[PDB]
């Protein structure tokens, strides 16, 4: 993930000082989609279709 | 960077190629705690 952030245009410094908060942001991003497995997820709708 | 037994040494990204370390195969980079450090076998 860190090297990915380096590639996409985020410098080594800010990721080197903000590991945990971006980690928690990644975690809540992954968790929010869990309960969203409904009509709001268009791909879920397309699979049901 | 792969260490042999005949030392850390350069190899290509697609073959097990044993080669020494020069400046013509690497770039510079910022400090980072997440890797290794040497004090006597210094690459040029
Ligand atoms: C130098 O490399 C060692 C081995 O990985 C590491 O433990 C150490 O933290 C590095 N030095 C610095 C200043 O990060």
């Amino acid at each position: 993930i860190f090297y990915r952030l380096n590639g996409v245009g985020i410098t080594q410094q800010v990721l080197s000082e903000n590991q945990k908060l971006i980690a928690n942001k990644f975690n809540q991003a992954l968790g929010a989609m869990q309960t969203g497995f409904t009509t709001t997820n268009e791909a879920f709708q397309k699979v049901q279709d | 960077f792969i260490k042999t037994n005949n030392e850390w040494s350069y190899t290509g990204s697609s073959f097990y190629a044993p080669e020494p370390i020069t400046s013509l195969n690497t770039k510079y980079v910022a400090p980072q705690v997440t890797y290794q450090n040497i004090s006597t076998n210094l690459p040029p």
